[PDB]
RNA sequence: CCGGUCCGCGUACUGGACCCAGCCGAGCCUUUCCUUCUGGGUAGCCAUUUAUGGCGAACCAGGACUUUUACUUUGAAAAAAUUAGAGUGUUCAAAGCAGGCCUUUGCUCGAAUAUAUUAGCAUGGAAUAAUAGAAUAGGACGUUAUGGUUCU
């Protein structure tokens, strides 16, 4: 291809790119409001966490971390903040 | 390392321009590479580009217009007397009557006509024809 | 090219690659010279009419040539949203 | 790349273009700080801090937040280690490996790691004292390195 | 008067100053305008029959400001028609120092050209956070500035950033076009 | 630009689906990525016949081009477009070439089939390389039917369809001759309907 | 833009550009000024007591300070011979620095000019590449800010 626009690549192909491959750098991670299935109080979690977060009121681990993204326990559900 | 990044982007520059790629994408940016670009387009050897923020050295989107023989570096810029300007675009031009040595100057970056012009004289940077 | 009393001491202006703006060689024999006829509003085409475009044996070397018709013919008006800027 | 490998990976943090603080974080410029101390007594290094703060707190820079890097807070408060944290680990690293080395002698290859790290320290103490981080006096000792990081 | 931090301030600054001592009545925001000030009111007139109004703000009370500018400047756009507001920052620029100059103390960052031109780029679309800026370089040898904007809280502006380029253009002398690349179109 | 009664109309549409013109090849090149719709789930690569289209109509008025109509050539190796080139030829006064091309046709002028076409029209350049090769020896410009596996090396005018296909081959050939006779103005307008069908153009096994 | 003239594209000369644009500059304004000291000296501010109250920049001449370089411009300096090079019928030339005038009880062009180059000296500029600075503030301004401790 010898005609293209650099500048204003097309979205889709553009989200395929390795995170420092775009043209602006940007994390695919996000921050996420979970809600453990025993109560509920909002606690911020990263997406990747590397950390056994456990909510203030009950000392129960709500994720755990692994390669990538941080698995959330059962009973838990996230929203992207 | 990256020891120049002006070489790094005439080099992009340099095979996009002979693959014939209408358009090239240089990072980092710099100063000294933006001043390079301004004089190569003040000639018409490139069209408009584009600098891109990314709150970091920054990247550079060069249009190609296909009238680009070849631009380069001189690694390291060699101190020029005014009386040796004359050797230098003997050495590096295809001839007397085109092309342009670009010299780092305290009054500015500028091509060798220009440099005459203002009698002013300092250290080579590249050339482009 | 001309001399001083400005007459033009030129032989053979040469062509201009549409695609990359090379010159094509007297002996480049890679390359063509595209004519496409002109429509009039009755579907016909007109005779002896043409939007002309050459390509360097560069450009079809590199089998391009197909892509750039693409965006010079859609420049042109010869077509329409078959060639994409953004890729 | 990699100083002491023929490894070329690039794996790192990408930051956001956005400078600012996120819409939806309520915590203030205090609040942070007083929890970055309280974790800093822990024994948290700078690191560490910055791992919970995203991993726990939605922190995810304590920089667009506070306005200081978490280091500068530390050093501002008193609580700057005396020795950097990167130069600890590897210290601490080569005392690991001198202490394995001396039941396992002929565990070469602890030998030609042990060397690495050594000369990582020797470079980075080295820089440590043109910036004035460390006294122009300090000097790494193998013998010693144990009192320092035990 | 007392609302302004200025020594003769000219009718514009009485009146704008009387707004602020009116929209305090109501209580859902009075425990705050007590402290506001500014220090100038500059007005220039842009296209399409309406004028731009920068109000001028120290820059440590700019904080302050934003805290509770989304509201204040929507009822000051009705007591004052055909009006757009601003709030700007009066930040110091620092001359370069020349080669010959006399030695002062180091210059910070903040006070620099460059930071400064980047922060009244900030200050002018405030609702919105930029997430990118471009500099196109025209082959004539004049640049052009490009600001994108978040979609997020968008209709506070959407209407304007002509009045901000103009604005813009005043205040540096450089060209710059306002974008907002994500809408819904 | 172009008049609307050039426009993709309904019925050709339903002709190119029903052909399989649109099944392209499982894997296709960098070349060819413009030209692809999406990828069907069981492997085939979907062509966007409205760019297949506009190609046929562009190609039709490079032909019409030509002043003498015998100076365009049009070629075919494989079994499947030989029955549909020789009819080409007799409908536009092209000149076919079906079957084995002799190498040395365009290059060598003692040979017996020596020619000097201004255009080479191709059915396929993967078994018509022999063909396409020469012609970038003499300054002929080629216009030729691409598949996605199709190589695009000194192709300057692609028309995206199936070159595997016993349908695919003959409608795009009947497509074309309609174009460029009516371009000339044998045929009166775009919408009447041509004498011809498209079942001629189809190679017929020794069976029938 | 009369090319008259000067000595026939001629076109040099040169009235005359009305300067198209382009090129080498210099200041002033944009948040951007050698912080200065002693006059001239005071002219106009703040002219309510002037060039009898408080515009030292309203430009010089006599003092006081100064982050360090590299680089590049210009200048002085780098002996003559040699080299390049202007002039000059040693009968030409290599050379030499001679020589020329109506014929002279004498008149009279000259004997240029360039180049040196690392180091040193003075100088304009401030791109490029370093360097120093305000972090336990022992940081900067108060022009006439208030004292105290010392020292000349
Ligand atoms: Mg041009
Ligand atoms: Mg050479
Ligand atoms: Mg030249
Ligand atoms: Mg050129
Ligand atoms: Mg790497
Ligand atoms: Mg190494
Ligand atoms: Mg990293
Ligand atoms: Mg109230
Ligand atoms: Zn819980």
């Amino acid at each position: 291809v010898l005609v293209q626009d650099l500048l204003h690549p097309s979205p889709a192909t553009e989200a395929k790119q390795h995170k420092l491959k775009t043209l602006v750098q940007q994390p695919r991670s996000f921050f996420m409001d979970v809600k453990c299935q025993g109560c509920l109080n909002i606690t911020t979690v990263f997406s990747h966490a590397q950390t056994a977060v456990t909510c203030d009121s009950c000392s129960t681990v709500l994720c755990t971390p692994t390669g990538g993204k941080a698995k959330l326990t059962e009973g838990c559900s996230f929203r992207r903040k | 390392t990256r020891t120049s990044v002006l070489a790094d982007a005439l080099n992009a520059i340099n095979n996009a321009e002979k693959t014939g790629k209408r358009q090239v994408l240089i990072r980092p940016s710099s100063k000294v590479i933006i001043k390079f670009l301004t004089v190569m387009q003040k000639h018409g050897y490139i069209g408009e580009f584009e600098y891109i923020d990314d709150h970091r050295s920054g990247k550079i989107v060069v249009q190609l217009n296909g009238r680009l023989n070849k631009c380069g570096v001189i690694q390291p810029r060699f101190n020029v007397k005014i009386n040796d300007i004359e050797r230098w675009t003997d050495n590096l031009l295809p001839a007397r009557q085109f092309g342009y040595v670009i010299l780092t100057t305290s009054a500015g970056i500028m091509d060798h006509e220009e440099a005459r012009r203002k009698h002013v004289s300092g250290k080579i940077l590249g050339f482009v024809y | 090219m001309e001399n001083d009393k400005g007459q033009l001491v030129e032989l053979y202006v040469p062509r201009k690659c549409s695609a990359t703006n090379r010159i094509i060689k007297a002996k480049d024999h890679a390359s063509v010279q595209i004519s496409i006829a002109k429509v009039d509003e009755d579907g016909r085409a007109i005779a002896g009419e043409n939007i002309t475009y050459a390509l360097s044996g560069y450009v079809r070397g590199r089998g391009e040539a197909d892509d750039s018709l693409n965006r010079l013919a859609q420049q042109d008006g010869l077509l329409k949203n078959v060639w994409s800027y953004s890729r | 790349g990699r100083m002491h490998s023929s490894g070329k990976g690039i794996s790192s943090s990408a930051l956001p273009y956005s400078r600012n603080a996120p819409s939806w974080f309520k915590l203030s410029s205090d609040d942070v700080v007083e929890q970055i101390i309280k974790y800093a007594r822990k024994g948290l290094t700078p690191s560490q801090i910055g791992v919970i703060l995203r991993d726990a707190h939605g922190v995810s820079q304590a920089k667009v937040v506070t306005g200081n890097k978490i280091l500068r807070i530390l050093k501002s408060n008193g609580l700057a280690p005396e020795i950097p944290e990167d130069l600890y680990y590897l210290i601490k690293k080569a005392v690991s490996v001198r202490k394995h080395l001396e039941k396992n002698r002929k565990d070469k290859d602890s030998k030609f790691r042990l060397i690495l790290i050594e000369s990582r320290i020797h470079r980075l103490a080295r820089y440590y004292r043109t910036v004035a981080v460390l006294p122009p006096n300090w000097k790494y000792e193998s013998a010693t390195a144990s009192a320092l990081v035990a | 008067s007392s609302k302004i931090l200025s020594e003769n301030p000219t009718e514009l600054e009485l009146k704008v100053a009387q707004a602020f001592v009116d929209l305090e009545s109501q209580a859902d925001l009075k425990a705050e305008l007590r402290p506001l000030q500014f220090k100038s009111i500059k007005e220039i007139d842009v296209n399409g029959g309406k004028k731009a109004l920068a109000v001028f703000v120290p820059p440590p009370s700019l904080q302050a400001y934003r805290k509770v500018q989304t509201r204040l400047t929507r009822e000051l756009e009705k007591k004052f028609p055909d009006r757009h507001v601003v709030f700007l920052a009066e930040r110091r620029i620092l001359p370069k120092p020349a080669r010959k100059a006399r030695k002062q103390q180091k210059r910070p960052r903040s006070r620099t050209l460059t930071a400064v031109h980047d922060k009244i780029l900030e200050d002018l679309v405030f609702p919105t956070e930029i997430i990118g800026k471009r500099v196109r370089y025209l082959v004539g040898g004049n640049k052009i500035q490009k600001v994108l904007l978040d979609s997020k809280d968008s209709t506070a502006v959407d209407y304007k950033l002509d009045s901000f380029q103009q604005l813009y253009s005043k205040l540096t002398g450089k060209q710059v076009v306002f974008e907002i690349p994500g809408e819904s179109h | 630009s172009l008049p609307a009664s050039f426009d993709l109309t309904p019925e050709d549409a339903k002709l190119l689906l029903a052909a399989n013109v649109h099944l392209g090849a499982k894997n296709v090149q960098v070349h060819n990525k413009p030209y692809v719709y999406k990828t069907r789930p069981d492997g085939m690569n979907i062509i966007n016949i409205g760019k297949t289209w506009e190609k046929i109509v562009l190609a039709a008025r490079i032909i019409a081009a030509v002043p003498n109509a015998s100076d365009v050539a049009v070629c075919s190796s494989r079994t499947f477009g030989q029955r549909a080139v020789l009819k080409f030829a007799a409908h536009t006064g092209a000149t076919a070439i079906a079957g084995r091309f002799t190498p040395g046709n365009f290059t060598n002028y003692i040979t017996r089939s020596f020619k000097e076409p201004r255009l080479v029209v191709v059915t396929d350049p993967r078994t018509d390389a022999q063909a396409i090769k020469e012609s970038s020896y003499v300054n002929i410009p080629v216009i030729a039917l691409t598949d996605m596996d199709s190589p695009s090396e000194y192709v300057d005018v692609a028309i995206p369809c199936n070159n595997k296909g016993k349908h695919s081959i003959g409608l795009i050939w009947w497509l074309l001759a309609r174009e460029v006779l009516r371009l000339r103005g044998i045929i009166p307008d775009r919408t009447t309907e041509w004498s011809v069908m498209p079942d001629l153009y189809f190679y017929r096994d020794p069976e029938e």
